[PDB]
């Protein structure tokens, strides 16, 4: 896998 | 002709069950009135207590929906408290959700759409009576905002509403031609009071004593019913003048 | 660290301000002390976002109750805080402490611990991530204390807390609960450390 | 007449016409008379067949040890409230290992029957029930009609020609109330008051159906043979 | 026409006749009545002996809501009774989520908006009662008497049933001759004298006299039933004022 | 790594324009800054789908409820339909948020975790690189900063983050919210990270790559 | 109770027949008429709009002719939006069937679904039937060009050529006396125009007062086009069979 | 308790007709006029503000609404059934449709989900159909420009220019003798003020009129900058003074 | 439930199965038949759970006879393997998942074509000139990689099995007691009766 | 038992000159086993493209759903859907899945028929959307392709060019894992006519 | 982690 600042 | 017993279109277009929910609203033979000051909102309505036997301090047809709304109800009590409990409950659940206190105008649309729901929905009867929203809001001010069995709401500079609503109309139509404002320019709202009280005397030729009348007011952060003893006070101030 | 202190006149909330996530201070300036009614207040421990949620519906239901029948009780609005603490005792991890003034009653003070179990009380501290103290210096409480008293007391007892701790710190915010109306008072460190 | 369509109706004159069709079932409905003393309490019922090759109609219904009913009119309507008996009887059993108070079970019949009368859709029940029982405070007889008016009564009488029974009972009241300690005797004058709500034909061995329940009895109900001692 | 044939439909009056009907169903059951006092309520019901066959004392009409509320009726007892059972549930989940036991007012909203409810849709009958209820809270006593239309208000004195007109004179007359206030203990033997004074429009069969109280000082703000000593004393005194 | 500071006249929210699959940078310049409504913006930090889709439903029924009530919408409305919906979830939707706007009722910076948790503050900071911003703000926040003196902070929070923490990097992006004006959003407000030359071009020789088939794809009617 | 307003809407009459469908096809016989015509090379939908006004927009325009997939159309006859309910259901039915066999729906399999819906409401449920006679237009590789009815009875029919809506005794006669077996989609096209110009309740059938579509094999090797006109295009096909 | 009414109470007749509808077109019919015009360049939709009371603000009540911020509607009718419609409308456009595509729907689209709704009300259980007919004017990218009718019914019908309500039939007439295809937007405006003094009766100013146009994107009016591709909404309610500087060149 | 071959040919498709049941340590049969006919030119081989197989493959028996009644046509392999895929598809997302793994062997008469669909418990679907299902993959892949030409005949299609199953008699380690081999042509489903 | 990298394979995406290019691998195994060499992992809905890596059954049924969802866009819109709102649609078709979701790396291609302009996105299983200039990487090997990717890439490249440098980068990466290559496809796509060449490369 | 004297 997901997109993870 | 069971057009006239539930809530479908008559050949003419017109919805019986409905009109004959607006008579049902002058069964108590009571006239209210709420007009607008600077700071407050003023809502006044008669008080008749015809039985010995009752107890006067639970004969009400002003309610406190909020803690910054009030309403009055024209129409029989059962009704006006089924419409109050209502009112109090989505006033409460708007502001948990929302995060703020529910303006006066918003909860009549509120009002209003669920009074629609039973003019186009069979099985529900229309409620028998008219709903007279007050409060002073944060962004819009001194506000009132009325609610009729149609479904119909809109905001108003002042209204009256009951069997001799006409009467009352005029009369305030007639201050608001000579002031050329939308408002009672006063400071303090005791002189907003004497003004509804005293143009109420004027339209409906009757004179009031303390336990005659029933009064509420919206101020900025609160919405407050006078005692018979805080209303006395405002009756004497007529009188000497 | 949080407790509440009846007195003479009324009741007084203190807490901390501070907001851990493991070893990092989140908020140093949290205000722990939140209304539910005008004079009745609560102290939250444990999860921020159970507390949160909690107070959030028992404000939603004093609001609907004072509508309907009027100003509650502080044994009222500790009823309420109890039946969701118990009910949802599985899923929360929440302790309070519910202080109030009516002028029939004064100042109350209830706490709702871990349990979901409702406790009266003179005074009550919880420390160290909602760890309640039954004694703590019952000789140093007394009933009918002065205002200046409690805030002496209340502003001893979380001193001695935040020293020995480092779940507590930051500010001491307290809430004065009396006839007169709400107090808010602030102590920063530099005051209350040299106690 | 425009006004007894369903349950849901009242009447100009505030009637409910459907209920008080439900009531003239029992009228229909054959003889049964209830009576008690101080330590019995007796059910008398008169068993009505559809004809001489037929059986007769049992009108008595056990609901646990200590309590039972007779009924007239619709029979399938008091096998659903004798079994609504059964299972409050035994549910205070169970939980509360407590036999049921006979005046608890009239409020229970009472709440059920009423609900049938302000529902759209449903119908009232169409027979009226005789309980007796002997709980903690005694012996008891209560009567029940179908507009959920219950009623606690030293002695009555419903269906068919009841008012003969029940003027009897009105005048022996003063006899067989303490008729103590005798079950034999408070049966008799049972059966002489069901003697009274007789036209043409008479008690016959298997016509006749008794029921006690008392002190030290628990409620049985006696058919056939067993009643060949009371004729 | 046939305005009248459906619940929750409006006359060209503004009515619901349906409503008007069950008031018939009210004003031919028996009287029942209720006096507020110093420090509580009395409330008194008139139960007619139909046959010598009914067992004294043991058909009891007055029903207790929670420990401090009293329920009396005039009508279809049965529609009395699903009432009571209602108010028990709306005072129990009450007292269940706000500990405090329901304030009458609160208790009296209870009924109302659930009687109320029952006019608004036509799969339902109006309920056949008027209910005389009230008891002693934190704010102290309360009187109310609720009408199958869903109305209510606060009452000194309330009757309903056969011989309301009766009673209403002789509540009147009260109100007027105790402007300070009348006491626990007078307002049983009151409430006595009014039954058998509206019984003059019931006079075929005879009746049975039932009274309970709510008193601060008499019953600890409690609900009780009238007994022995204190019902024929007050009973004495009703049979004293007749003749 | 994503800020809020409070100024005299509105509040401005900062963001870093990294998102990353494990130690991989699948964006260089993503926006982490989001419209909730015309003068209310959201900072997100967390999973990245969710920051998106808690911020868009939220944003949705906000504009609902602005078109019923016929008001400009409050930050404390976005506030507590987002902690409601985070809490219900209890934390399963990774969205850790920095609110901030402009409303009737004045300017207001609040932050929400994930389990539906909210605080109040002059300045906040959320992300990995929290530590590293709030660092920054604790070392040059006052008290009546101006707008021009908040954006600097913000930006130099937001540096800190990209600067020392891995998990922050490429630009900063700035939207700034001030009482009685539109708000105004400023994407790539800095670019301090630009790719140098490369030393030598890649462009292969055409016909370099073997080919088997080729065919004309109809993507017409 | 709700008894009383209840017109039993799914009852049989003393005869046997069923009130609700008979009143629904009475409307629909007042609704502006649809030709289908089916061809040996294609099908031809034409459709009359209903007294149309001048300021109507034409061109941007959707009244009688629905595509539900790229081989299947229908003309509508009755209550437009009750048509809208059924063809977005029958649109759905189609991407289903595709999704489910990776084949496009046979004609008849979404007619009879169609058809089945219509049913439902006329045995059960209690309410009104669907106030819409259907023609469906369609092609598939075991039957080829297929023109069916459905109407609210939710009995369907084959047809070479038929109408629905206004004056269909009248069109059937025209069709029945003109048609044949071997006939062309351009023979076709002549055909269904000059049966709605002799049936028409208007004084002459102008290019704004008509809809117009067909299916044909026209596009290259082996694939059907579906070609709802425009307004231009039915303006040239009116003059070039001589009709104005 | 609970509806027991499952059943239609809008059936067809033995003649054909489904009454409620008939009737629904009947209260329209009684209803104050409101008309829609078509420009090259925008979209024009007016309506008069017939006034309960003069006590009444007359502001409160808004006839004309946005549905997205290229979309508005105006009616005539039955004034609540209006304000349900508006709130589903405003609704629907963001359930099945922005919330899908990230995208407000086309005007085509939109004015298909309000019809669905309203045809819904013509055959469900327990309900009788909204007594309200319904133009919708708006813009999308592909269609540009277009006005629809939404009648109780469900049925819509896309417009040039028409007109609803009391007089409606006099109004279309009007509009057929001015309306072509080469109207500016200003050219529409003229003609809906001249339209509309026909129909009402009272006083004629820009207190008593209520007028909406689909035009030109509005930066000014979107309530933030540095988004280039966003560009404000087309959908702008002219003020009483706008009105009243277009009635004095009249 | 172990090996499950399909070769397609030029003009046929054959499928062949292992005959041992194993439970255990005991060979409870060495004569099952791991096939259901799904229309007359449509053939389905199946491996896997214990009960799933069979309970699975007579499901989809019973969908097929079906369509073929209420159409009174049979549909293509093509769109049997696309409807089966379908149901697996949804199987893995269910409460228990059908542990089955399938061959649809069929002979489409419309394109005149045989067509071999290789289908997993997934519900991962694949069209092949041969197929096989769990650890005969791993050897018969290879083999028929090496000896398959796309124009072979039956004749030269069973010769191709025989290698493959030779093969796996010699090389894996469980007995699987034998195949039963099914050709799929134009003609419709015939067993090869000794192998 | 990890589902994104049980069948393998990879997508690449990349914007030229008023081009855009999508390529993807041809395998499809089970773990170590190699079953398929025609696994084709691109499909297209009009002129919008969508490659689609991960569990080859969720590949197959998204192709199947997105199919469904644009036939019946097509049918009420009267046009064909653009790539901007497509990839809003996989994002709202893939976190509808938030908690049960599809195991897939999907990437859209197309140019706007509108605009002329050059526009790919790539998304994580839940819907998160990557929009990018440059270019797009999505499977087993994206490690692989990130790192091919940007150093080959440059801007404004000519179809004839952007050709070579996404069948280098794809065949590259391919080449150094093992649950990709088997053969390999490119689709060149200019505004109004689309090119499709299948790429020679080692079959191990 | 989740916050939490
Ligand atoms: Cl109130
Ligand atoms: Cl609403
Ligand atoms: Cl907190
Ligand atoms: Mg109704
Ligand atoms: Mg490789």
């Amino acid at each position: 896998x997901f997109l993870f600042x | 002709g069971y057009d006239r017993h539930i809530t479908i279109f008559s050949p003419e277009g017109r919805l019986y069950q409905v009109e004959y929910a607006f008579k049902a609203t002058n069964q108590t033979n009571i006239n209210s009135l709420a007009v607008r000051g600077k700071d407050c909102t003023v809502v006044i309505s008669q008080k008749k207590v015809p039985d010995k036997l009752l107890d006067p301090t639970t004969v009400s047809y002003i309610f406190c929906i909020s803690r910054t709304i009030g309403m009055v109800v024209n129409g029989p009590i059962p009704d006006a408290r089924n419409a109050a409990l209502r009112a109090k409950a989505e006033a409460a659940e708007f502001r948990y959700k929302y995060g703020y206190d529910m303006p006066c105008d918003v909860l009549a649309k509120r009002m209003a759409n669920l009074s629609q729901i039973y003019t186009q929905r069979a099985y529900m009867r229309p409620l028998g009576v008219i709903l007279t929203f007050v409060s002073v809001d944060e962004e819009l001010g001194p506000s009132i905002y009325k609610t009729d069995p149609a479904g119909y709401y809109v905001g108003y500079k002042a209204t009256a509403t009951g069997p001799k609503q006409q009467e009352i109309t005029t009369n305030l139509e007639n201050h608001f031609k000579k002031s050329k404002i939308d408002h009672i320019n006063e400071e303090s709202w005791e002189k907003v009071v004497e003004f509804a009280i005293t143009h109420m005397i004027d339209a409906l030729g009757t004179e009031f004593s303390k336990n005659d009348l029933e009064v509420g007011v919206a101020t900025k952060d609160k919405f407050f019913t006078l005692s018979a003893e805080n209303i006395e006070e405002r009756l004497v101030a007529i009188a000497e003048q | 660290s949080i407790m509440a202190v009846t007195f003479k006149d009324g009741v007084i909330l203190g807490a901390d301000s501070r907001t851990t996530t493991g070893a990092y201070i989140a908020n140093r300036v949290t205000d722990k002390l939140t209304r539910v009614h005008d004079k009745i207040w609560c102290c939250r421990s444990g999860s921020a976002a159970d507390t949160q949620a909690i107070a959030d519906i028992v404000q939603y239901h004093l609001e609907l109750y004072t509508s309907q029948y009027g100003t509650p009780s502080t044994e009222t609005a500790a009823s309420v805080f109890k039946e969701l603490c118990y009910e949802n005792k599985d899923n929360l991890t929440a302790g309070i402490i519910v202080a109030g003034y009516d002028d029939k009653n004064k100042g109350e003070v209830y706490t709702i611990p871990l349990g979901g179990s409702v406790h009266k009380l003179p005074y009550a501290i919880a420390v160290s991530g909602s760890t309640f103290i039954y004694g703590y210096c019952d000789k140093n409480f007394r009933e009918n204390m002065s205002k200046e008293e409690t805030v002496d007391f209340i502003k001893h007892s979380l001193s001695q807390a935040i020293k020995w701790d480092g779940s507590s710190g930051g500010v001491i915010r307290m809430v004065v609960l009396t006839a007169a109306g709400v107090e808010r008072l602030i102590f920063y460190p530099d005051e209350y450390e040299q106690l | 007449n425009n006004y007894d369509g369903d349950t849901v109706t009242f009447s100009p004159t505030g009637r409910l016409f459907q209920v008080e069709y439900a009531l003239e079932a029992i009228k229909q409905g054959s003889v049964t008379v209830g009576l008690r003393s101080n330590t019995h309490a007796v059910l008398v019922a008169l068993k009505r067949n559809a004809d001489e090759l037929s059986s007769y109609q049992k009108k008595i219904i056990k609901c646990d040890e200590h309590m039972g009913l007779s009924l007239a009119g619709l029979a399938p309507d008091a096998r659903v409230l004798s079994n609504y008996l059964r299972q409050q009887c035994n549910y205070s059993s169970l939980v509360f290992n407590r036999k049921l108070a006979v005046e608890r079970a009239g409020h229970l019949l009472c709440d059920k029957a009423q609900k049938n009368t302000q529902s759209y859709g449903g119908r009232p029940y169409g027979v009226g029930l005789l309980i007796i029982g002997y709980d903690k405070s005694g012996a008891h007889l209560l009567e029940f009609q179908p507009s959920g008016n219950v009623t606690e009564l030293y002695g009555t009488a419903i269906g068919a020609r009841s008012q003969g029974a029940k003027t009897y009972l009105e005048r022996t009241l003063d006899t067989f109330i303490k008729i103590d300690g005798n079950p034999d005797e408070l049966i008799k004058a049972g059966v002489e008051a069901i003697s009274q709500s007789l036209r043409d034909e008479s008690l016959t061995v298997d016509n006749l159906s008794i029921a006690i329940v008392g002190k030290d009895t628990p409620f049985t109900i006696y058919d056939g043979e067993a009643v060949a001692k009371y004729i | 026409t046939g305005y009248d044939l459906s619940n929750s439909v409006f006359s060209p009056d503004g009515r619901n006749f349906q409503v008007e009907y069950a008031v018939k169903a009210v004003e031919n059951g028996t009287t029942s009545i209720g006096i507020k006092c110093n420090d509580g309520v009395v409330f008194a019901v008139e139960k007619l002996i139909t046959s010598k066959l009914l067992v004294p004392q043991k058909n009891v009409k007055i029903q207790v809501v929670d420990r401090h509320i009293g329920c009396v009726y005039s009508g279809l007892i049965p529609d009395g009774r699903h009432l009571v059972n209602r108010g028990r549930e709306e005072a129990a989940s009450f007292k269940k989520l706000y500990k405090t036991p329901i304030p009458i007012p609160a208790f009296a909203d209870r009924l109302g908006q659930y009687v109320q409810a029952h006019t608004l849709y036509n799969s339902v009958r109006p309920f056949g009662v008027s209910t005389i209820f009230g008891g002693v809270d934190k704010n102290g006593a309360h009187l109310y008497m609720l009408e199958p239309s869903g109305s209510y208000w606060g009452y000194k004195g309330a009757a309903t049933g056969k011989g309301r007109q009766s009673a209403k004179a002789e509540l009147e007359k009260l109100v007027d001759h105790h402007p300070e206030g009348l006491s626990a203990r007078e307002a049983v033997k009151q409430a006595a004298k009014i039954i058998y004074l509206a019984h003059e429009d019931n006079k075929e069969k005879d009746f049975e006299l039932e009274i309970s109280w709510c008193s601060l000082s008499e019953t600890n703000g409690l609900h009780k039933f009238v007994k022995g000593d204190l019902l024929q004393e007050a009973i004495d005194f009703a049979q004293k004022e007749i003749n | 790594t994503i800020v809020g500071v409070k100024f005299n006249n509105g509040v401005v929210i900062a963001a870093d324009t990294r998102s990353t699959q494990g130690p991989i940078v699948a964006d260089k310049n993503c926006a982490k800054l989001h419209r909730i409504s015309p003068k209310i913006w959201c900072a997100g930090a967390g999973t990245a789908a969710d920051t998106e889709a808690v911020t868009q439903l939220i944003g949705s029924n906000i504009e609902l409820h602005s078109l019923y009530t016929s008001r400009e919408p409050r930050v404390v409305s976005a506030l507590q339909m987002l902690k409601q919906h985070l809490f219900k979830y209890q934390g399963h939707i990774g969205a850790y948020l920095i609110v901030a706007g402009v409303d009737p009722t004045g300017s207001h910076l609040f932050s929400i975790h994930a389990h539906g948790s909210t605080d109040v503050g002059y300045y906040l900071s959320l992300g990995s690189g929290s530590l590293a911003a709030m660092a920054v703000l604790e070392s040059h926040w006052k008290q009546d900063l101006t707008k021009e003196e908040a954006i600097k902070l913000a930006s130099d929070a937001i540096q800190a983050g990209i600067w020392n923490d891995l998990g922050s990097g490429s630009n900063v992006d700035v939207c700034v919210m001030e009482i009685g004006k539109d708000a105004e959003y400023l994407r790539n407000y800095l670019t301090p990270n630009v790719r140098e030359e490369k030393q030598k071009s890649y462009k292969f020789p055409r016909g370099t790559t073997a080919v088997l088939k080729e065919s004309i794809v109809n993507i017409c009617d | 109770g709700s008894r009383r307003y209840d017109s039993r809407t799914t009852i049989f009459s003393p005869e046997g027949r069923l009130y609700q469908v008979e009143y629904a096809l009475e409307s629909i016989s007042h609704a502006g008429t649809a030709i289908g015509i089916m061809a040996s090379d294609g099908i031809v939908l034409a459709a009359e709009r209903k007294v149309t006004s001048t300021l109507l927009e034409q061109d941007t325009s959707t009244e009688k002719l629905y595509k539900l997939n790229d081989k299947i159309a229908v003309a509508v006859a009755g209550l437009t939006a009750d048509a809208e309910i059924l063809i977005n259901t029958a649109r759905i039915h189609a991407q289903n069937y595709l999704k489910t066999y990776n084949e496009d729906i046979p004609v008849e399999i979404l007619v009879r679904r169609l058809s089945d819906i219509k049913q439902g409401y006329t045995q059960h449920g209690g309410l009104r039937p669907f106030g819409v006679s259907f023609i469906y237009a369609g092609y598939d590789d075991r039957y080829g060009y297929q023109l069916y009815t459905s109407n609210p009875s939710g009995n369907y029919t084959g047809w070479k050529a038929i109408s629905v809506g206004a004056n269909t005794s009248a069109a059937q006669t025209l069709l029945q006396m003109d048609y044949k077996d071997d006939m062309k989609v351009d023979d076709a096209i002549e055909l269904a125009l000059k049966t709605l110009s002799k049936t028409t309740d208007s004084s002459a059938l102008t290019y704004d007062r008509l809809e117009f579509a067909t299916i044909r094999k026209g596009a290259n090797d082996g694939e059907v086009y579906q070609k709802i006109f425009k307004p231009q295009e039915i303006k040239d096909i009116l003059v070039k069979t001589g009709i104005t | 308790m609970t509806d027991r009414y499952s059943f239609s109470l809008t059936t067809f007749s033995p003649s054909g007709k489904l009454g409620q509808i008939d009737y629904a077109l009947t209260a329209v019919k009684q209803g104050v006029t409101s008309l829609g015009i078509k420009a090259t360049n925008g979209v024009v939709i007016a309506t008069e503000k017939k006034s309960s009371s003069p006590l009444a603000m007359s502001e409160t009540l808004s006839k004309v609404s946005l549905l997205t911020p290229d979309i508005g509607a105006v009616y005539s009718g039955m004034g609540p059934d209006y304000r349900v419609l508006v709130d589903k409308s405003r609704k629907v456009a963001h359930t099945s449709y922005k919330r899908i595509y990230g995208e407000y729907p086309p005007t085509k689209l939109l004015v298909s989900e309000v019809a669905k709704i309203m045809q819904e009300a013509t055959q469900s259980g327990g309900v009788r159909p909204f007594g309200v007919s319904l133009l919708i004017a708006g813009h999308d990218e592909f269609n540009g420009f277009s006005l629809y009718q939404v009648d109780p019914s469900g049925s819509y019908f896309p417009w040039k220019a028409t007109a609803i309500g009391k007089g409606s039939v006099a109004a279309k007439t009007f509009l057929e003798k001015r309306w072509n295809d080469e109207l500016e937007l200003e050219d529409a405006i003229h003609i809906a003020l001249l339209t509309l003094k026909e129909s009402v009766e009272g006083e004629f100013n820009g207190d008593t009129i209520e007028l909406a146009i689909i035009g030109d994107e509005n930066p000014d009016l979107l309530g933030y900058t540095g988004i280039p591709t966003d560009k404000g909404p087309r959908f702008r309610k002219l003020t009483s003074q706008e009105i009243n500087d277009r009635l004095e060149a009249l | 439930m172990d090996i499950i071959l399909g070769i397609r040919v030029q003009d046929s498709v054959i499928l062949a199965s292992s005959k041992a049941v194993t439970r255990g340590i005991s060979v409870l049969k060495d004569s099952d038949d791991k096939t259901r006919q799904l229309s007359p030119h449509t053939l389905m081989s199946f491996a896997g759970e214990a009960g799933d197989t069979v309970q699975f493959a007579e499901y989809i028996q019973a969908n097929i006879q079906l369509y073929s009644i209420r159409e009174d046509y049979e549909l293509s392999p093509q769109a049997v393997s696309s409807f089966v895929r379908q149901e697996l598809a949804k199987s893995i997302r269910s409460r228990r998942p059908y542990q089955v793994n399938v061959l649809i062997g069929g002979y489409d008469k419309k394109k005149n074509k045989p067509e071999l669909y290789q289908i997993d418990y997934l519900g991962t679907k694949v069209e092949l000139p041969y197929g096989a299902h769990g650890y005969s993959g791993f050897y018969t892949f290879s083999l028929l990689d090496h000896h398959y030409r796309p124009d072979m005949t039956t004749e030269e299609g069973l010769d191709l099995l025989k290698l493959c199953v030779q093969e796996l008699e010699k090389r894996m380690p469980m007995d699987f007691k034998g195949v039963i081999v099914k050709i799929v042509d134009k003609d419709g489903i015939r067993q090869v009766d000794d192998f | 038992s990890d589902p994104s990298s049980i069948n393998g394979g990879i997508v690449v995406a990349m914007t030229g000159k008023d081009c855009v290019a999508i390529a993807c691998d041809l395998r499809l195994g089970s773990q170590s086993l190699g079953v398929s060499n025609k696994f084709e992992k691109i499909f297209h809905y009009g002129h919008v493209f969508l490659g689609i890596t991960g569990l080859a059954t969720d590949v197959t049924t998204l192709n199947e759903m997105f199919r469904y969802k644009t036939n019946l866009y097509k049918l009420k819109e009267e046009r064909a859907i653009e790539p901007e709102t497509f990839t809003q649609l996989v994002s709202s078709s893939l976190y509808e899945r938030r908690f049960g979701p599809y195991f897939v790396g999907p990437v859209v291609a197309g140019i706007n028929s509108k605009s002329g302009k050059p526009f790919i996105a790539g998304f994580d299983l839940i819907g998160c959307i990557d929009e990018a200039k440059d270019f797009i990487v999505s499977g087993t090997a994206s490690d692989q392709l990130f790192g091919m990717c940007e150093s080959l890439y440059e801007p404004n490249l000519e179809p004839e060019d952007l050709f070579e440098t996404i069948s280098q980068a794809l065949l590259n990466a391919a080449d150094r894992d093992a649950l990709s290559g088997w053969g390999a496809v490119v689709y060149i796509i200019k505004k109004d006519e689309v090119v499709k060449r299948y790429l020679k490369m080692r079959q191990d």
